[PDB]
């Protein structure tokens, strides 16, 4: 059974780069392959179908590749705004198998940075702290190391302890 | 090189069921030669065919309230020879009792031809045959019975889904729905056009006319001849019901035509809107006259 | 054209379901349609496809349980969920044929297949960097906004994390007004010097 490895999953990025991913398969599916890509927080959207052509939506900078056996995903150039999961598909036959999202990232140099409420006094401690990157370690509790912000320039970190 | 429009945004061809023995039907009808049947008057001046081959178009599978797959039989595999030429009857059975192929009966409708006419033919990747190779000329009806346009261009298969250079493949058709491209005054030209860009992609073509024609009931005859100045189109607007063809148009097409070929048809209809549809014959002119003026033909064998 | 979903909220393990997903602008005859999956900090999966033609491919995870169908003179897109266990809660979306497989999209609706009683949030004063911590509801989410949507700048909404019962907080750098649908509850929460 055809099977659809979509490499890298994770993607670093710079100032300067051309996005290039490959979807690797294991058998033939003429040039049916589809390039999606979802912002995080809202609902996929479609980038490229037949894996070289181009959706009048989106513009000509990411501009597809041949297909051999793997396929490229290439774009002209690197935008603050192209920071997404890009997922793979196979709409060649009946199983429609999708892969993994690759998360994109904008460049930026090393940077760093509540006692109980009285109702409840259970008793939460948390502490704040914020604008770095890369996506840091910081006073039982349930650390939430939360994902590097949209912008990918800073973030903020909350974790909380309960006594 | 015209422009024809953009192309399908379709991902998937839809699919088709191809039937021969729900479809193998024995209407016998032989040719009459003292009928002015398929008598093209000649040119110029003021003062030749038999049970021939028959053709079906059917209403694809439905349910009590959405269609399903379409309906086709394999008048695609069978690729003929232009020769001379034929001799088109459509409309013959309409105004009388017929079943809708898919215990059932109605009453017969008709239906018009779409042509397909190129000379070097070939088979698809799969295996299948009806695959015609560079220029072809295609000769198809719109609006719902009430145009024909004509165009000459490349065919270039799809691999899609169930298309021809795709997946799951068992035959290319046309399909139109009755509820939204047929409607009172609003009636849509490009529906079978659209259904033909779904399989194939239009490349290079040189011209694409248009003739408007009225909506009616008669039995109707046609016919298409090629000479050294290019194809003549013969016949409506000079003889209506004693069936004597007459020329309309010429197409500039100079290569020499050796196959041609049927493109199926059908209409996505549920089982409360099954018509029953008309059976079109064709006649080949084998190369072998009584006047009224118009004539009103005995073989000589 | 446009779809819009409904049919989701909190399910004990064992029952069933339906989601129905309509379509406007079009017609459902004409293009293929897709029912995608997405497990909540997971990648996306496809549950079911059904053609032009009712013919419907279901994957090999979810066969014998789920089920897809469309409704013409409604214009509309059911899925029906059978012996639902609490490895099938996420958010589901109908999606329609366009130059690709996935062209048009849908909005979302999640489904929570989970045995535990809904319950409220408990919201919380805020500790000045402000925010409005929540506590312990059941199911997700809660709609978070600051000054009835006049502070949208600075918000930093963290997800929810886990008796299993969600808690999160959302600081800005003030009243903070927290609704949650599945309890119907809306809060608006005063901050101190």
């Amino acid at each position: 059974e055809i099977v659809l490895t979509q490499s890298p999953s994770s993607l670093s990025a710079s100032v300067g780069d051309r996005v290039t991913i490959t979807c690797r398969a294991s058998q033939g599916i003429r040039n049916n392959l589809a390039w999606y890509q979802q912002k995080p927080g809202q609902v996929p959207e479609l980038l490229i179908y037949g894996a070289s052509n181009l959706k009048p939506g989106v513009p000509s900078r990411f501009s597809g590749s041949a297909s051999g056996t793997d396929f490229t995903l290439t774009i002209s150039s690197m935008q603050p705004e192209d920071v997404a999961t890009y997922y793979c598909q196979k709409y060649d036959s009946a199983p429609l198998t999708f892969g993994g999202g690759t998360k994109l990232e904008i460049k930026r140099t090393v940077a760093a940075p509540f006692p109980p409420s009285d109702e409840q006094l259970t008793a939460s401690v948390v502490c704040l702290l914020n604008n770095f990157y890369p996506r840091a370690k910081v006073w039982n509790s349930q650390e939430s190391v939360t994902e590097q912000d949209s912008k990918d320039s800073t973030y903020s970190l909350s974790s909380t302890l309960t006594l | 090189y015209v422009d024809v429009g953009p192309d399908s945004v379709k991902s998937a061809c839809i699919e088709v069921d191809i039937q021969q023995t729900f479809f193998d039907k024995t209407w016998p009808r032989p040719i009459d030669v003292s009928k002015a049947d398929g008598i093209i008057y000649p040119q110029g001046r003021t003062y030749f065919p038999d049970h021939g081959d028959m053709y079906v178009y059917s209403a694809g599978h439905a349910t009590g309230t959405t269609p399903q797959k379409l309906f086709v039989a394999n008048y695609s595999q069978d690729v003929k020879q232009f020769a001379n030429g034929f001799v088109v009857r459509i409309g013959a059975a309409a105004n009388s009792t017929g079943t809708v192929i898919i215990s059932t009966s109605a009453t017969i409708r008709k239906i018009y031809p779409a042509f397909m006419l190129g000379s070097s033919v070939g088979n698809f990747s799969d295996g299948k045959m009806g695959r015609f190779f560079n220029h072809t000329l295609v000769l198809l009806p719109d609006g719902c019975g009430t145009l024909l346009r004509a165009f000459y261009c490349i065919l270039e298969p799809r691999s899609g889904n169930h298309c021809p250079a795709g997946n799951s493949y068992t035959s290319f058709a046309t399909y139109h729905t009755p509820a939204t491209d047929c409607s009172d005054g609003n009636y849509n030209r490009n529906a079978s056009l659209n259904s033909f860009k779904e399989y194939f992609n239009l490349r290079n073509c040189t011209f694409m006319y248009t003739y408007n024609i009225t909506e009616d009931e008669i039995l109707e005859w046609f016919g298409i001849t090629q000479t050294a100045q290019g194809v003549h189109l013969f016949s409506r607007y000079v003889d209506l019901y004693g069936g004597n063809m007459f020329q309309f148009a010429t197409l500039p097409v100079y290569d020499t035509i050796k196959y041609y070929s049927i493109i199926p048809h059908s209409i996505r209809s549920i089982q409360s809107d099954r018509k029953a549809w008309a059976a079109f014959y064709v006649y080949k002119l084998q190369p072998l006259l009584d006047f009224s003026g118009y004539i009103r033909a005995i073989d000589c064998g | 054209v446009q779809l819009v979903e409904s049919g989701g909220g909190l399910i004990q393990p064992g029952g069933s379901l339906r989601l129905s997903c309509a379509a406007s602008g079009f017609t459902v005859i004409d293009y293929y349609m897709t029912w995608v999956r997405q497990a909540p900090g997971k990648g996306l999966e496809w549950v079911s496809v059904i053609y032009a033609g009712g013919s419907t491919y279901y994957a090999d995870s979810v066969k014998g349980r789920f089920t897809v169908s469309r409704d013409y003179s409604r214009n509309t897109l059911y899925l029906q969920m059978n012996s639902l266990k609490a490895e099938d809660t996420a958010v589901y979306y109908c999606t329609r044929d366009y130059l690709a497989a996935g062209g048009l999209w849908g909005q979302g609706a999640l489904v929570t297949v989970s045995s535990a009683s809904t319950k409220g949030p408990s919201v919380f004063p805020l500790a000045p960097a402000l925010g409005c911590l929540v506590k312990d509801y059941f199911p997700e989410p809660v709609t978070v906004s600051w000054n009835s949507g006049a502070l949208t700048s600075g918000v930093h909404t963290f997800p929810a994390v886990l008796s299993g019962l969600y808690s999160l907080s959302s600081v800005v750098t003030y009243i903070c007004n927290v609704n949650h649908k599945p309890s119907n509850t809306k809060v608006d929460k005063k901050v101190e010097p």
